[PDB]
C-alpha cells in the first residue's frame, strides 16, 4: 500500500524494493510478494508485466550478472510476470544484453542462446551474432563503460570475449551510430544529487561518447578527461549533432514503441538520454535538439508514470535553453500543467512549481514578452498558486492583459495543434469572455479571427474529441452569433515562382514552414525523420551559407546569409537553422517500376501509385536543379500537399525538346484516369481513398493555376509593353490551352460533389462552361446537382412556375403555396420545401401548428429517413414553445431506434434541456446542454476556405441560444443574476444587430428569464420580453411570442404587440 | 419466448454493443434517451429475467423430463445474446450483465440438477461453456467504483449501471429504479400516444449514496452468484474439460485474493454494508478453492500451478495467520470490532429482535449466550481473523497438503512461523 500511495519515481523505487523482498532467497517472502503484487496489479487495473516492466529492466540488470545460478529467480520472475522469457528479452534487450556482455568472460550469452534454442541446437553462435547485430550499440557503450577502455586491442578482445562472429575487426564503422550514441546517452542514469559513483559513471559514459570511430583504428582508456582536446570540440559536436537526430529518433523508437510489450521504463530512459545530451552538449547540439524532441518527451509526459521524470527533463531543458529562444515549446508545458493540475500530486506539483519559478527567475522576457497568453493563463488558473510562487509578478500579468489588445495572440496560440494546448486555450477563452461579458468589454461596438480559429479546431475534430468539441462549441456560443457587421469575418499569398533567386528562396521559406513544422515537427517514424534530415540538408544547401562559417554577427563579414535568415521568419529560422551544421548526402537512387498504368491507379489510389508517380515526375523535371528533387524519398503523411507542391515544373515546355511535356500530358491523363475510376459501384474503399486523390488533383490544378496567375500579375506590375517577351506568352497560353482542353465535365462534377466540397466543381465547371453552347442545352444532366450540393454548402411545368416569388421579398404567397401543397401531407420533397421555406423567415409556431403529431396520431412514428420535418420543426417549438409545447413534441421526437440524425438531435437536446428546466434542475440541464454542444460542435461545422458564416446562420444562432440556455460562470451567482438583467442588455453587443438572429437587446433577455422561471422569476419571464419585439413583416412568430407574454400584462410587451401589428403595415389601429 | 427475445436482442445490437468510450469517430451525442434506451434495455433485462423464470419452470420441473427445453438453439441464441451483453469490447450495462450471468447461473444449476447429465453435457459444447467463462472471468475481474458508478467510468472494468440506463429488473431490484419514476412519466397517461412519453437519460440521475450502497450490495451478491456458479461448474465436471483447466484455480483464487487484499486494505475500515456479505462469500470462494484443490486436484498441472502458485499459497497463508487468536477468544472487545465494522449487522441484530422475528423479543437466555460469541466471530470474519474452525482448517489444509509441493518443505517453517507450526 505504501507503493500504492507513492507516485511515479518513489513508487518505482519501492516496487524495486518489493521485487527485492520477492527474490529474497525464501519461499515465504517470495510468495507473499507474489500475492501482493498480483493483487496490486489487477486491482490497479493494470497487468503485472505492465507494472513491472517499469522496474524489470533494472531487475534483469541486477540479475543478468548471475543468471546461470539464478534460473530459479528468473523463472519465479517470469511466472509472476505472466509472460515468457523471450517477450521481455527482446522488448528489453536494449538493457539486458549490454549488461550481460561485460560480466565475467565465462559469459551467460551462450546460455541465453540456448534459451533461444531450447527445442533445438541450431547454432548458439548464430543466435548470439544476430542478437549482437540487433543490439550492437549499448554493447560498445558498456565495453567502454562497464569496464572502461578504448584501446582497440582489449576493446576488440572484449567484443569477441565469447562473440567471435563480430569479426572482420569491426563490422560497418558505426561506433558513432545514431543508435550507438542514443543507447549510450540513454545510460545517463542521473538522480537528484551527485553521488561519487553516479557522477563518475556519467563522466565515463561521456568518455565513451568522446571515443568514436575516429580513433577506433588508430588508438588511453577514456576513463578520465586527461585525454580530451579543447579544440576538436566544435567539429566534435558537429558530428554529434548529426548524431542527435537519429539519437532521439531511436528515442521515439523506444517510446513510440509499437510493440506493446514496451512500457515506460524505456520512456524515462529516453528522459535520461535527452538530459545527458543537452547537458554535456553545447548550444548547437541543444538547438538541433528541438524539433522532434518535444514530441518524444511529450509522449513520455502524457504517460502517467513518467510524468515526474518528464518534468525533470523538461526543467533541465528549461535550464538548457534560455529566454530569447525556445518560447515555441512553453505552450505544451503550461498547457499540460494547467490541464492536469487537478491531478498533480505533491512531487509533481513542486517540480512544476520549480519549472515556473525557474521560468520567472530567467525568462520573464520569454513568458510575458513573447507568449502573453502564458501569463494570462498562469493567472487565469490561479488555484495552482502562481501568486504563491511569485506574487509580485501579478502586477506584470496585469500589465500583460491591459497593455495588449491580445485577441490575435489568443487566436494564434489557439491555432495550436493538439488537444492539451488548445484545451487550456479554450479554458482561458472561457474566463476571458466571462470577464469581457461581465465588464462589457469584449471589443464589439481578432475576436472574429479567434472565433474562426476555434471553429477550425472544432472541424479538425469533426469526428474527433467530442469533449473539446463541446468546449469549443460553448466557446463559440459564449463569443456569440457574429454576422461580420461590427467586425469582419476573414479567411495564394506572396509573389512566387521557380525561376529567380530571392523569390525561389521565399518559396522555400514557404516550403520549410509548410512541410517541416506541420508534418515533420509532427512525424513519428524514425526512418521518416531521417528523411526529414535529408530534405533539410537540401534546404540548408539551397540556403547554403551559415552552414560552413557564417554566424550571427561574430564577424559580420558578409550580409548575404544574414539577410537571408533575417528575411526568414523566426519560427522558420529556429526550426531549421540548427541543422545547418549537418552535411549529409543521399544514395544511389532506387528502382523505377514505370508509370502511366491506370490499373494500378485504380487498385492503388494514393497509397503508393501517385507517390511513385510524383517520384518519377520530380526526378525527371528538376534533377537536383531545385530543392524539389531529393524529397524523392517521401517514404503517406504530407500527401495531398506535396503531389501538387512538386507539380509546377511545366515552364520548361516552352520549346520542350524533352519528354517533359510528354509526361505533362501523361500526368494530366493519369489524373483523368483517377477520374475514370468513378465509384465503379463500390463502397467506402472508393468513397475515401480515390476521393482524397480527387482533392489531391484539385490542389494540383489549383496550384498550376495559381502559379500562372501570379506569373502574370507580378511580371506586369512595372509596365505592360513586353507582352510576348521571348516565348513566355506561348508557354503560358499553351498550358492554359491544355487546361481548357482537359475537362471531363460530367465525371468531374459528379465526383466533385461526391466529396463534401463545392468550389472544385464550381471552378472546373466554370471554365468548361466558358466552353459551352450559348443556349443552355448541355445543362440537362448537370442542373439537378448544384440544387443538392447547395442544400449543405449553404450558398443557397406548373409547380416549376409557382416558386417564382418564393423568397423574393414577398413570402406569404409562395409560402402558403407550400403550406397548401403540403396539406396533402403526401409529397415529402415539397414537404421539406414547405417547412424550410416557412422556416427561413421564422414562422416557427405555424411550423409546430402544421404538426402531424398533436393530431389524430402522433407524428411520423419512429421517424425513418423522413425525419427532416422534425428537424425543421423542433427548433420551431424550441424557441417558440413552452412546458406543454416542448414536452408534447419532446415525447414525439425521440421516436427513432438509432441516434442517426444530427439536426433534429441537436434541437432534441435543447428541447429536452427545456423540459429539463421544466423539471427545474439547472445543473443537469447544463448536462443536456453539454450533450447539445458536443453534438453541434462535432457534427455541424466544417473548415474555412469554403463558407463565410452568413450560411452557418442556423448553426451559430443555435450556439448563441445554447449558452443562454445553460451556462454558469459569469452569471452563476445570484448577485450576478440581478445585475445580469442589466448585463443581458449587453448580449446584442457580442451577438450583433441583424434581425435574423443577431439582434439580442432584450430578445435574448426574453430567454434568460424564460430559462430562469420560478414563481417570481416565472412572472418575470414575460416581463423580460419588454423590448424583445422591438425588432419585429414576418411577425407571425413575434405575434405568438407576444401573446404568450401579454398573458402577464406587461405594458412594454403590449406596446410591442401594437408594434408588430403596425409593422405589418397599418397606421391608425 | 426464450429464443424469441434472444433474436430480439440480436435485433437491438446497437445499445448492448455501444463503444466502450465512444472512440472519437463514435460519439455519445445520443438524444439523452432512456426513452428508447428503456425500450431496448427493458426488453433485454425483462426477457433475461423471463429466461431465468423459464429455467425455473424447468428448474423445479421434474428431472425425468429434462431432455426437451435444452437444445443447441437455446445454447446458440444465448451465445449471441450473452456475447452482445457481456461486451468485452464495448460499454455494456449492468442490468443486462446481471441478467446474462444469472441466466448462466440457472443454466449451470440445471446442468447439475439434470439426472441423465452426460448426454446434455455433451450437448452443451465445452468451447461454449468456455465462451461463457472467458466473459465471466472477465466479469469477476471487472470492478466496482461506487463514487462514479453513476458516471461514464473506465473501459468496462467499472460495473456502473449508469443512471443513463437505470431501473430495477424483475426478480431483483439493483438500481434506484429512478427511471421507474420516469415510467411514471412513460406515456402521456392522458393521451393515446403513438410514440411514448420520454424517460430521459439525463433527467434520470449528496442525496442518498445508500443508492450506490444497495446496488453494490447487489454487485456483491452478483459475485456471490458468480463464485457459486463457477463452483457449480466445478461440480458439473468431476472429470472435466477446457472450462476448468486450472483456470478455475487461476481466476477463482485471483478473485479470492483480490478480495482478501481489498477487504483488508480498504473495506474493513471502509466498514460499510458490504463487509459481512463479502467476507462470508469470499471465505466461501476460499472453500471453492479448497474442494477444487482436493478433489479436482487431479487436473491442475505444473504450468498453471506455476502461473498462480503465488495467489494460491499466500491467500491460504493470509487466512492461516489467525487460529490461535490470543486477542479475545470471547466477547470483550472483539465486540468493539463488531461495532467498528459489524455495526451494520448490529443494526441487523437490533432490527431482527425489535422488528423482524416473532420470537426474538424477550430473549430466552439460551440465545444471547450464543450471540456474544457468534456475532463476534461474524465480525472477526469481517476483520480477517477468527474464521470458523471449519474455515481456518480449510485454508490450512489447502496449503499444508504436502502431497503436492505447493510449499517448499524447507520453507513451510518460515511460512507457518508467522503463526506457529
Amino acid at each position: 500500500q505504501l507503493t500504492l500511495t507513492t507516485s511515479n519515481d518513489v513508487f518505482d523505487t519501492l516496487l524495486l524494493k518489493l521485487i527485492d523482498i520477492f527474490n529474497s532467497d525464501d519461499y515465504s517472502l517470495r510468495i507473499m510478494m507474489t500475492l501482493q503484487i498480483k493483487n496490486m496489479a489487477k486491482i490497479l487495473k493494470k497487468t503485472p508485466y505492465q507494472l513491472l516492466s517499469p522496474i524489470l529492466p533494472v531487475l534483469l540488470r541486477q540479475l543478468g550478472k548471475n543468471l546461470v545460478e539464478r534460473k530459479v529467480g528468473f523463472q519465479n520472475l517470469i511466472e509472476l510476470l505472466g509472460y515468457s522469457s523471450k517477450t521481455i528479452l527482446d522488448i528489453f534487450q536494449r538493457y539486458i544484453i549490454p549488461y550481460a556482455i561485460i560480466q565475467y568472460k565465462s559469459d551467460v550469452l551462450s546460455e541465453i542462446a540456448k534459451i533461444m534454442c531450447d527445442g533445438d541446437t541450431s547454432l548458439i553462435n548464430q543466435m548470439k551474432v544476430n542478437l549482437l547485430k540487433k543490439n550492437s550499440r549499448q554493447i560498445f557503450a558498456v565495453a567502454l563503460v562497464k569496464h572502461g577502455l578504448f584501446s582497440l586491442d582489449i576493446l576488440e578482445t572484449l567484443f569477441l570475449n565469447r562473440a567471435p562472429t563480430f569479426d572482420k575487426g569491426y563490422i560497418t564503422a558505426y561506433l558513432p551510430d545514431y543508435k550507438t550514441l542514443a543507447e549510450i546517452t540513454k545510460l545517463y542514469k542521473n538522480s537528484v544529487t551527485k553521488d561519487a559513483s553516479d557522477s563518475e559513471n556519467a563522466n565515463m559514459i561521456l568518455c565513451s561518447l568522446r571515443f568514436l570511430i575516429t580513433n577506433f583504428e588508430k588508438d588511453s582508456k577514456y576513463k578520465n578527461i586527461n585525454n580530451w582536446t579543447d579544440d576538436q570540440e566544435q567539429a566534435f559536436q558537429k558530428k554529434l549533432q548529426d548524431n542527435i537526430l537519429g539519437i532521439f529518433q531511436v528515442f521515439s523508437s523506444d517510446i513510440h514503441d509499437v510493440e506493446g510489450r514496451t512500457t515506460y521504463y524505456e520512456k524515462l530512459r529516453v528522459i535520461n538520454g535527452i538530459s545527458f545530451l543537452i547537458i554535456y552538449a553545447p548550444k548547437k547540439s541543444i538547438i538541433s535538439a528541438l524539433a522532434q524532441i518535444s514530441i518524444c518527451l511529450q509522449t513520455g509526459l502524457g504517460l502517467k508514470e513518467v510524468r515526474y521524470e518528464a518534468f525533470r527533463c523538461w526543467h533541465l531543458l528549461v535550464r538548457h535553453l534560455n529566454d530569447e529562444e525556445l518560447s515555441t515549446v512553453i505552450d505544451s508545458l503550461i498547457a499540460f500543467i494547467l490541464q492536469k493540475w487537478s491531478e498533480f500530486n505533491g512531487k509533481l506539483r513542486n517540480i512544476v512549481y520549480s519549472i515556473l519559478d525557474t521560468l520567472i527567475k530567467e525568462k520573464s522576457d520569454l513568458i510575458l514578452k513573447l507568449k502573453p497568453y502564458t501569463t494570462l493563463a498562469l493567472v487565469g488558473k490561479p488555484e495552482l498558486g502562481i501568486l504563491a510562487r511569485d506574487g509580485q509578478f501579478a502586477r506584470m500579468v496585469n500589465k500583460i492583459r491591459s497593455t495588449t489588445d491580445l485577441i490575435p495572440i489568443f487566436a494564434n496560440n489557439l491555432k495550436s495543434s493538439n488537444k492539451y494546448v488548445i484545451n487550456q486555450n479554450l479554458d482561458d477563452i472561457e474566463v476571458y469572455l466571462r470577464r469581457k461579458q461581465t465588464e462589457r468589454s469584449i471589443d464589439f461596438t481578432d475576436i472574429t479571427l479567434v472565433l474562426g480559429a476555434l471553429l477550425d479546431t472544432s472541424h479538425k475534430f469533426r469526428n474527433l474529441d467530442k469533449d473539446l468539441c463541446e468546449k469549443c462549441a460553448k466557446c463559440i456560443s459564449m463569443i456569440g452569433v457574429l454576422d461580420v457587421t461590427k467586425h469582419e469575418f476573414k479567411r495564394e499569398n506572396e509573389v512566387y515562382d521557380l525561376n529567380d533567386s530571392v523569390q525561389t528562396i521565399k518559396f522555400l521559406i514557404w516550403v520549410i514552414n509548410d512541410i517541416l513544422v506541420p508534418a515533420f515537427w509532427q512525424s513519428e517514424n524514425p526512418s521518416k525523420q531521417l528523411f526529414v534530415a535529408l530534405v533539410i540538408q537540401e534546404s540548408l544547401k539551397y540556403c547554403g551559407l551559415s552552414s560552413e562559417s557564417w554566424d550571427m554577427n561574430h564577424k559580420e563579414l558578409y550580409p548575404n546569409e544574414a539577410k537571408l535568415w533575417e528575411k526568414f521568419n523566426s519560427v522558420s529560422k529556429t526550426t531549421i537553422y540548427p541543422l545547418l551544421s549537418s552535411l549529409y548526402l543521399a544514395q544511389s537512387w532506387k528502382e523505377y517500376v514505370p508509370l502511366k498504368y491506370p490499373s494500378n491507379n485504380f487498385k492503388e489510389g494514393y497509397k503508393i501509385w501517385v507517390k511513385r508517380f510524383t517520384l518519377d515526375l520530380l526526378k525527371t523535371g528538376t534533377t537536383e536543379n531545385h530543392p524539389l528533387h531529393v524529397f524523392s524519398s517521401l517514404i503517406g503523411s504530407l500527401s495531398n500537399f506535396l503531389l501538387p507542391y512538386i507539380s509546377l515544373d511545366i515552364i520548361i515546355k516552352a520549346e520542350k525538346g524533352t519528354p517533359y511535356a510528354d509526361i505533362l500530358n501523361g500526368i494530366i491523363i493519369e489524373f483523368d484516369s483517377i477520374f475514370t475510376c468513378n465509384l465503379e459501384g463500390m463502397n467506402n474503399l472508393q468513397v475515401d481513398s480515390l476521393r482524397m486523390c480527387y482533392e489531391s488533383i484539385f490542389r494540383v490544378f489549383e496550384y498550376c493555376k495559381k502559379w500562372a496567375t501570379e506569373f502574370k500579375q507580378n511580371y506586369s506590375k512595372l509596365h505592360g509593353t513586353f507582352i510576348i517577351k521571348d516565348t513566355k506568352t506561348t508557354n503560358m497560353l499553351l498550358r492554359i490551352d491544355e487546361f481548357l482542353r482537359t475537362t471531363p465535365s460530367d465525371l468531374l462534377a459528379q465526383r466533385s460533389l461526391e466529396t463534401d466540397s463545392f468550389e472544385r466543381s464550381a471552378l472546373y465547371l466554370e471554365q468548361c462552361y466558358r466552353q459551352n453552347p450559348h443556349d443552355k442545352n448541355q445543362n440537362g444532366q448537370l442542373l439537378k446537382n448544384l440544387q443538392i450540393t447547395y442544400e449543405e454548402i449553404g450558398d443557397i411545368n406548373l409547380v416549376s412556375k409557382i416558386e417564382e416569388l418564393q423568397y423574393s421579398e414577398n413570402w406569404k404567397l409562395a409560402q402558403d403555396c407550400f403550406n397548401v401543397l403540403g396539406k396533402f401531407s403526401d409529397d415529402p420533397k415539397t414537404t421539406t420545401r414547405m417547412l424550410k421555406s416557412m422556416y427561413d423567415h421564422q414562422l416557427y409556431s405555424q411550423i409546430i401548428s402544421n404538426s402531424s403529431f398533436h393530431s389524430s396520431d402522433g407524428k411520423i412514428s419512429l421517424s425513418p429517413d423522413v425525419k427532416e420535418w422534425y428537424s425543421i420543426g423542433l427548433e420551431a417549438a424550441n424557441l417558440e414553445g413552452n412546458v406543454q409545447t416542448l414536452k408534447n413534441w419532446v415525447e414525439q421526437i425521440e421516436s427513432l431506434r438509432n441516434i442517426d440524425d444530427r439536426e433534429v438531435l441537436l434541437q432534441y437536446n435543447i428541447a429536452k434541456a427545456l423540459i429539463a428546466i421544466s423539471n427545474e434542475d439547472p445543473l443537469r440541464t447544463q448536462k443536456y446542454i453539454h450533450n447539445s454542444f458536443r453534438l453541434i460542435g462535432t457534427n455541424f461545422i466544417t473548415s474555412s476556405k469554403e463558407t463565410t458564416l452568413l450560411k452557418k446562420q442556423n448553426l451559430l444562432m443555435k450556439l448563441h441560444s445554447l449558452y443562454d440556455l445553460s451556462f454558469l460562470s459569469s452569471a452563476k451567482d445570484k448577485f450576478e443574476y440581478k445585475s445580469n438583467t442589466t448585463i443581458l442588455d449587453y448580449r446584442m453587443e457580442r451577438i450583433g444587430a441583424d434581425f435574423v438572429p443577431n439582434h439580442y437587446i432584450l430578445s435574448m433577455r426574453k430567454s434568460f428569464d424564460q430559462l430562469k422561471m420560478n414563481e417570481q422569476a416565472d412572472a418575470d419571464l414575460g416581463k423580460t420580453f419588454f423590448t424583445l419585439a422591438q425588432l419585429a413583416a414576418r411577425l407571425d412568430i413575434a405575434s405568438e411570442s407576444l401573446m404568450h407574454c401579454l398573458e402577464r400584462r406587461l405594458p412594454q410587451a403590449e406596446l410591442e404587440f401594437a408594434e408588430i401589428l403596425w409593422k405589418q403595415g397599418e397606421n391608425d389601429r | 419466448c426464450f429464443l424469441f427475445i434472444c433474436d430480439l436482442i440480436r435485433i437491438y445490437h446497437h445499445v448492448l454493443k455501444v463503444p466502450i468510450h465512444e472512440s472519437n469517430m463514435n460519439l455519445h451525442v445520443e438524444p439523452q434517451i432512456f426513452q428508447y434506451e428503456l425500450i431496448d434495455y427493458l426488453i433485454i433485462s425483462y426477457s433475461f429475467d423471463l429466461l431465468e423464470g423459464i429455467l425455473r419452470v424447468l428448474q423445479s420441473h421434474p428431472k425425468q423430463t429434462y431432455m426437451e427445453f435444452f437444445d443447441e438453439n437455446i445454447l446458440k441464441s444465448f451465445e449471441f445474446v450473452y456475447k452482445l451483453a457481456l461486451t468485452i469490447s464495448y460499454k455494456p450495462m449492468v442490468n443486462v450483465i446481471f441478467s446474462a450471468v444469472e441466466v448462466v447461473n440457472i443454466i449451470t444449476s440445471i446442468i447439475l440438477n439434470m439426472d441423465n447429465s452426460s448426454d446434455l453435457k455433451s450437448l452443451i459444447s465445452g468451447s461454449w461453456w468456455r465462451d461463457c467463462i472467458t466473459r465471466l472471468y472477465a466479469l469477476l475481474e471487472k470492478e466496482i467504483k461506487s463514487g462514479d458508478v453513476y458516471n461514464e467510468n473506465v473501459d468496462t472494468t467499472t460495473l456502473h449501471m449508469s443512471k443513463y440506463h437505470d431501473f430495477f429488473g424483475l426478480i431483483r431490484n439493483i438500481g434506484d429504479n429512478e427511471l421507474g419514476g420516469l415510467i411514471s412519466k412513460l406515456i402521456y397517461t392522458d393521451r393515446l400516444q403513438s410514440v411514448p412519453r420520454v424517460i430521459s437519460k439525463e433527467d434520470i440521475g449528496f442525496t442518498a449514496p445508500i443508492i450506490g450502497y444497495k446496488m453494490e450490495k447487489w454487485l456483491l451478491k452478483l459475485k456471490d452468484e458468480v463464485l457459486n456458479i463457477f463452483e457449480n461448474l466445478l461440480m458439473i465436471y468431476g472429470d472435466d474439460a477446457t472450462i476448468v483447466n486450472g483456470e478455475m484455480l487461476i481466476h477463482s483464487s485471483k478473485f479470492l485474493s483480490r478480495e482478501q487484499a481489498l477487504m483488508i486494505e480498504r473495506y474493513v475500515g471502509q466498514d460499510s454494508p458490504n463487509l459481512d456479505l463479502r467476507c462470508h462469500l469470499i471465505e466461501h470462494t476460499l472453500t471453492i478453492i479448497y474442494r477444487l484443490w482436493k478433489d479436482h486436484f487431479k487436473q491442475l498441472r505444473e504450468e498453471q500451478i506455476k502461473q498462480v502458485e503465488s495467489q494460491l499459497i499466500m491467500s491460504l497463508w493470509r487466512f492461516l495467520v489467525c487460529q490461535t487468536e490470543t486477542v479475545t477468544a470471547n466477547e470483550r472487545e472483539m465486540r468493539d470490532h463488531r461495532h467498528l465494522v459489524d455495526s451494520l449487522h448490529d443494526l441487523t441484530i437490533k432490527d431482527q429482535a425489535s422488528y423482524y422475528e416473532d420470537a426474538f423479543e424477550d430473549l430466552p437466555e439460551y440465545i444471547e449466550e450464543e450471540l456474544k460469541m457468534q456475532l463476534n466471530k461474524r465480525t472477526g470474519r469481517i476483520m480477517q481473523v477468527k474464521y470458523d474452525e471449519k474455515f481456518q482448517e480449510m485454508a490450512r489444509t489447502i496449503l499444508e497438503s504436502k502431497s503436492f509441493d505447493l510449499t517448499t518443505l524447507e520453507e513451510a517453517d518460515s511460512l507457518y512461523i508467522s503463526m506457529g507450526l
